[PDB]
């Protein structure tokens, strides 16, 4: 499973959205439908959702060494914004490891 | 209107107040003052400094001042060698005023009716 | 709506005003600005300074526009020869026995006296009589009396009963003889009793600190925001060249209105003791002054030294959050991900901003008729904001309080003292259930010193519990809300700035770290900070943190630079650099970025817009100052998201709901390092 | 009828501010900068244009954006730069060019207008929307009358009466 | 319910707490708030006079301590600080009610002492 | 006292109102080397000494070279005398000596 994965790729995952645009739905759809879970697996990884009014969908993930990576999201569907997530934690495992 | 000068009550406390009308009057900005309560509740000058260098000898302080304090004497022939010298401070001031009280006084008794 | 806005003239001009407002208000409306001297905007109508007469049509006497209502098509008339005749009158009436001591009084240049006098005054004088002679009183160090200078304009009185709730001064004797004070000698016990020399329009009442310091044309003028607190109220830095002389606040109905805590107000002379100028590297013989570039190099080279778990970075409580940004990427960028805050729960998830802020806002809290406060003292955390709650107070607003029971200044009623009792009220085992079910706008407040709890995850749980049996948060509504003591806390919830899950484990077996940088933190515990271990600070003041530091950078006072802080509500504010740097201090984001450049890794940003810009990146709304965005509400998903931390360290229903701070007067350095506060810890201790 | 301080020499300084073809100049950015032959690091800081909030010490409101319309009252300031003190005075030591030259001159009308300097100028700016004041009262001592109303400690209670 | 407070627990650094600026008797409560300016710090001053002041020269402080109280028969006192009005400060009239040899009222223009036994004392 | 000495009391961007927080004494000073040497100290807002043998008539250049306070002249010097020399470095942290014959 992609949630229980989703502790060792990266430290941070952000998401920025909008409260009322249009292209901001499916983040907040997914985010709604998502975050319960998303953090039962793991009760302390940091998941940090922002908002702004006018801002611009995308999600953004905090790697080790401070490395990070963005992706927007803008005009994508829940389903979308799963899979970008998805490429997300692809890219985290081929990561500088730190901590040790 | 000749060197600025500080003067006192007859008891020997100083007339200034640190009103700071004279500073604020003075287009030459050549006054520079700091002050605070003093330890027996009074409210007296901690810096009182004139560049005469700068001062323009006006007279306007003597003018704005309620008390009397700030008054260009009647002492003209004070040239120095340095111009450090001439950075008047507080204690020279007072000096210069307990020098020249009587001629001050005595001037004032005269101006007074015009003043 | 039939009319709520009704029709009169002033001059012959239409002006559409509300209902109910006055003649005053009217004029206001007018663009006129009448003399006045005992009306003030949140007192109530005193109406015996007569400077507000004017003339009404059908009217044969002057009637008091400061208290007399507008009738709809009324006429009023400014500038006939009789309002002129009347407002000369009335100035000589107040000046015949106003002593002489304009040149000793300190409003001199600020004196609304002065001014209308000169406008609405004549020149000449016709009274020769003695004058009326008045003893002065004390009422403690903080204010000034002047008694004889007093117009008697009960402006102090109606602060005094209502703003703060005191009610300790009255008007003793009457006619000429009319005295004002109080009869016995009294300290004034009021928090904001500063802001009474500031209501005061004349130098009968002047702030004893400030007394014959400055003149009010010697000072440039900054306008700054609060940072003794986590409420952040907007004011105004007075200095004269590179010393501060007096801060005053400023007008913001959405943060602290007209109101400052007299710790906000008189904290400002510590600026002048103690204060680090100069780099410091403790040698053989201890710490010497070194240059910057000694003192960076010292200080990558221990960094380097160590491993990334054997470093630690703490936050204080007037950090910026450029600095900790700045701090935060370069220990990130080391492997190092062990980050500590001095106000406390640095643990705490951070997800969604509204758990942690105050949904109703400060203004739109005075829209909810019922609230409840869950184990906080808001007269010690926020003294305007309790100022605040007093004013709801006034206009029906009740108040229920779990926790404490503090002196807050009006009448509440006290569910219980400990987390049981909120239990029992959430069970339905008390009234004041029924009440806030029945409320039709209610609301619940929470202090921090409630999470600093460590079973916090169970108290937001039966938080959460209340508010949804209580429908607290519903449609066009949110009562809940979240409150603090300190303003980098907010800046350092929203960019990230909490350890690792790794670091946690590491302080749970209890791993030591050996490198400690220090950003401006003196109330830290001995936990976090080892004996033996190697310490860097940064600060502006020489304090417990300096002493104890091997290698010390002199950095910035918020009085000197402009670093962002959003207050407990999410309003991003910036205070303003009002003075230069004392001595060689540095900007403390250069510095962080100095010395990420020094070790080895730069910062890629190299300009304070640019950081700022990182800063957006890492959260949005950090862009929009002196705004506040809506957060977004998840409903119960996030606490049933939390259960396992609450599943873990359980409830504990002994411990009562406190308030930890102890020492009002006294929080951080700087309080620590004033005098006047000092002073006034002194005079309550005395009065025993 | 039009009555907005009609007794004034402003209102010949309201006209010949919109005379025709007099009021369609227009410069582009930093250009008016490169006509100022200042020397060319003074556009390099940063400057605050804003409207100085209403002292509490007083009650006026003259020098407020109330009077918009009647005063300039836009502001246009630099960040303070570093100063010391003289050895042998101690006087305050500084070396600033931009120190006073816009708290005692650069006076405006709206916000535009110093947008429209600055960006002539090539200054980089930044606006701050000062706070509105607020002339509705609380809802207790909304009127005189409510220092005296019921609300005080609610409706008299007839108890006490003689025969109750 | 609503304990009071205790003060005297609180703890004071005692670097601050000794430079407390106090007072002498003078026109105020002993030991006050005494207002105090950044000057001389750097110096290491304490005192007022200090600051401008050098040497074992007489202050004003001393010399106008030098001067005993006033006697003066009524209830309002007015100061002039000369003879004639126009030499010197302001008139200011000053309250005697309530005053003594022991405790007289300074003149806050000129610093002269005066009281009266008509207050029924 | 490694760079304490350039760094600690440095105060302004380096010009002649400007403060290096550097006290020193310079012999020789009005001679062809001392003077350029104390021209250039001053110009960067250092205190300077300079004790003289020669005519004020000779040293009168010297006084225009630093600020209000920051020239001091120390006429009828004696190298034979030492009161005269430890006045001279009673304040100063650097000595600098160019008396050659
Ligand atoms: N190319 C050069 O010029 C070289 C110079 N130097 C050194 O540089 C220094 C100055 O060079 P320069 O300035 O060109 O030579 P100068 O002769 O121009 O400087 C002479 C200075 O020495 C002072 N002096 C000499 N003897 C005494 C004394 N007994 N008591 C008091 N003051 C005395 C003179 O004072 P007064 O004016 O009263 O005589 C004058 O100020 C010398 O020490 C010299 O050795 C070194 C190598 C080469
Ligand atoms: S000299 Fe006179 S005018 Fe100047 S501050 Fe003193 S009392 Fe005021
Ligand atoms: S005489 Fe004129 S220039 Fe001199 S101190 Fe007085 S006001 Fe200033
Ligand atoms: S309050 Fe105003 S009018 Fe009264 S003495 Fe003070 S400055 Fe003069
Ligand atoms: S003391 Fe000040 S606020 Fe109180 S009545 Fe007198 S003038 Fe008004
Ligand atoms: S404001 Fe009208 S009489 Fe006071």
């Amino acid at each position: 499973a992609w949630r229980n994965s989703l502790s060792k790729s990266m430290q941070e995952l952000r998401i920025h959205l909008c409260q009322t645009s249009a292209g901001s739905k499916g983040v907040r759809d997914f985010i709604v439908a998502n975050y319960a879970e998303m953090k039962k697996a793991n009760p302390h990884f940091p998941i940090l959702i922002r908002e702004c009014a006018g801002t611009e969908a995308s999600l953004t993930a905090r790697y080790d060494f401070g490395a990070e990576k963005s992706v927007n999201v803008q005009g994508a569907t829940t389903g979308a914004v799963q899979q970008q997530l998805e490429q997300l934690i692809l890219a985290g495992q081929s990561m500088p490891k730190s901590g040790e | 209107r000749g060197e600025h000068a500080l003067r006192r009550y007859p008891t020997g406390e100083e007339r200034c107040i640190a009103c700071k009308l004279c500073e604020a009057i003075c287009p030459a900005q050549a006054i520079t003052i700091e002050a605070e309560e003093r330890e027996d509740g009074s409210r007296r000058t901690t810096r009182y400094d004139i560049d005469m260098t700068k001062c323009i000898y006006c007279g306007f302080c003597q003018e704005a001042c309620p008390v009397d304090a700030i008054v260009e004497g009647p002492n003209f022939e004070f040239s120095t060698e340095t111009r450090e010298e001439l950075l008047y401070d507080k204690q020279k001031l007072l000096e210069n005023g307990d020098k020249w009280e009587t001629e001050i006084a005595t001037n004032l008794r005269t101006e007074s009716l015009y003043r | 709506p039939p009319s709520d806005h009704l029709e009169v003239f002033v001059n012959e001009q239409p002006v559409k005003i509300p209902k109910g407002s006055s003649v005053l208000q009217a004029c206001d409306a007018a663009g006129i600005d009448i003399p006045r001297f005992c009306y003030h905007q949140r007192l109530s109508i005193a109406g015996n300074c007569r400077m507000c007469l004017v003339e009404v049509e059908k009217v044969p006497k002057p009637v008091a526009s400061c208290a007399m209502p507008a009738g709809p098509g009324m006429k009023i008339k400014t500038e006939t020869p009789m309002v002129k005749k009347a407002r000369e009158g009335v100035m000589e009436f107040l000046l015949i026995n106003h002593p002489l001591d304009c040149p000793i009084c300190d409003q001199g240049g600020e004196c609304d006296l002065q001014d209308q006098a000169m406008i609405f005054g004549s020149d000449r004088s016709r009274f020769v009589e003695a004058k009326r002679a008045v003893e002065d009183k004390n009422l403690g160090p903080l204010v000034k009396t002047v008694m004889t200078r007093c117009i008697q304009c009960t402006r102090c009185v109606r602060f005094a009963s209502e703003v703060a709730g005191t009610a300790e001064l009255g008007v003793t004797g009457r006619g000429r003889d009319s005295e004002i004070g109080t009869y016995v000698e009294k300290l004034m016990g009021s928090e904001l009793s500063g802001n009474v020399v500031d209501l005061c329009p004349v130098g009968a009442l002047t702030s004893k600190p400030y007394a014959f310091t400055a003149r009010s044309w010697e000072l440039k003028g900054t306008e700054s925001i609060d940072v003794s607190d986590g409420l952040g109220a907007n004011i105004r830095v007075d200095a004269r060249g590179t010393e501060v002389m007096r801060i005053l606040p400023r007008l913001n109905e959405a943060v602290n209105e007209e109101w400052l805590s007299d710790k906000g107000r008189y904290q400002y002379d510590g600026l002048k003791h103690q204060r680090l100028d100069k780099p410091m590297v403790k040698g053989p013989k201890g710490l010497q002054v070194a240059t910057w570039q000694d003192a960076l190099g010292a200080a990558a080279a221990a960094l380097t030294s160590a491993a990334p778990g054997e470093v630690r970075g703490i936050a204080g409580k007037l950090a910026d959050a450029e600095s900790m940004v700045a701090l935060m990427d370069l220990l990130r960028g080391l492997g190092a991900g062990d980050l500590a805050h001095e106000g406390g729960f640095s643990d705490m998830p951070a997800d969604v901003r509204s758990t942690y802020t105050a949904n109703t806002t400060v203004q739109g809290l005075e829209q909810s008729d019922l609230v409840l406060l869950v184990g906080t003292n808001p007269r010690w955390e926020s003294p305007v904001f309790n100022a605040r709650l007093r004013k709801m107070f006034l206009d029906g607003t009740q108040v229920g309080l779990v926790g404490a029971p503090v002196d807050l200044t009006y009448k509440y009623e006290h569910v219980g003292s400990d987390p049981a009792a909120l239990a029992a009220l959430a069970a339905g085992q008390h009234p004041f259930l029924e009440r806030l079910k029945k409320a039709a706008r209610p609301a619940v407040v929470v202090g921090p010193g409630v999470l600093r709890r460590a079973d916090r995850e169970a108290v937001m749980k039966a938080v959460h519990e209340l508010c949804g049996k209580a429908g607290v948060v519903k449609e066009g509504w949110n009562g809940f809300n979240v409150i603090h003591d300190t303003a980098s806390r907010v800046a350092a919830l929203d960019m990230g700035f909490g350890p690792s899950a790794a670091a946690r484990a590491r302080r749970a077996q209890g791993a030591q770290p050996k490198v400690v940088y220090l950003l401006g933190s003196d109330d830290y515990s001995e936990e976090d900070v080892p004996e033996g271990a190697f310490v860097i600070y940064q600060g502006h003041h020489g304090d417990r943190g300096a002493s104890r530091a091997n290698v010390v950078l002199p950095g910035a006072a918020y009085t000197e630079k402009s670093g962002l802080y959003v207050n407990f509500e999410g309003r991003v504010q910036q205070t303003r650099a009002a003075v230069p740097l004392v001595g060689d201090a540095r900007e403390d984001w250069a510095i962080l970025r100095a010395l990420s450049e020094v070790v080895g890794k730069r910062l890629p940003y190299d300009s304070h817009a640019a950081v700022r810009a990182r800063l957006a990146g890492i959260a949005p709304h950090f862009a929009n100052i002196d705004a506040v965005q809506t957060p977004v509400w998840l409903n119960g998903e996030y606490v049933k998201g939390v259960e396992a931390l609450a599943k873990a360290a359980p409830l504990q229903p002994s411990a009562p709901l406190t308030s930890t701070i102890s020492n009002f007067y006294m929080t951080d350095a700087i309080s620590r390092a004033s005098r006047t506060m000092a002073k006034c810890i002194q005079a309550r201790q005395q009065t025993k | 009828e039009f009555a907005t301080a009609s007794a004034d020499y402003s209102i010949a300084m309201k006209k010949a501010a919109e005379i025709t073809g007099a009021a369609e100049s227009a410069m582009g950015p930093k250009e008016g900068g490169f006509t100022a032959g200042v020397p060319l690091d003074t556009f390099t800081r940063k400057a605050r244009i804003y409207a100085p909030a209403r002292t509490a010490s007083q009650s006026g409101l003259a020098r407020t954006v109330d009077f918009a319309t009647t005063t300039p009252a836009w502001k246009i300031e630099f960040e303070p730069t570093a100063k010391w003190q003289n050895p042998l005075m101690g006087w305050t030591s500084s070396a600033d060019p931009l120190e006073n030259v816009g708290r005692s001159a650069l006076v405006f009308y709206t916000k535009e207008e110093a947008m429209r300097f600055c960006e002539k100028l090539g200054w980089e700016y930044e606006v701050t929307e000062p706070n509105k004041r607020r002339t509705q009262r609380t809802k207790r001592y909304m009127q005189y009358g409510d220092n005296f109303g019921t609300k005080r400690a609610g409706v008299p209670d007839l108890s006490t009466l003689p025969s109750n | 319910v609503v304990p009071t407070f205790d003060w005297k627990k609180v703890p004071v650094p005692s670097t601050t707490a000794k430079d407390i600026p106090v007072t002498v008797k003078g026109a105020t409560p002993a030991g006050d708030l005494r207002a105090t300016s950044g000057l001389g710090l750097g110096d290491g001053i304490k005192n007022h006079t200090d600051k401008w002041l050098d040497g074992d020269k007489k202050s004003p402080m001393e010399y106008i301590n030098e001067v005993a109280p006033i006697k003066v028969k009524g209830l309002v006192v007015a100061s002039y600080g000369s003879d004639d009005p126009a030499l010197g400060c302001p008139v200011e009239y000053i309250n005697l009610k309530g005053t003594s040899l022991e405790n007289p009222a300074v003149c806050k223009y000129t610093g002269n002492r005066y009281y009266s036994d008509d207050w029924k004392g | 006292y490694s760079s304490t000495l350039m760094t600690a009391d440095k105060l302004g961007p380096g010009g002649r109102s400007s403060v290096s927080g550097i006290t020193a004494t310079v012999f020789g000073a009005n001679g062809f080397l001392g003077s350029y040497i104390v021209n250039e100290l001053a110009k960067r807002g250092s205190q300077v000494v300079c004790p003289f043998r020669s005519t004020e008539n000779e040293a009168m250049h010297l006084k225009q070279m630093g600020d209000l306070g920051q020239i001091v002249l120390l006429p009828e010097l004696d190298i034979r005398n030492d009161d005269d020399i430890k006045r001279a470095i009673s304040r100063s942290n650097v000595i600098i000596n160019c008396v050659g014959m």
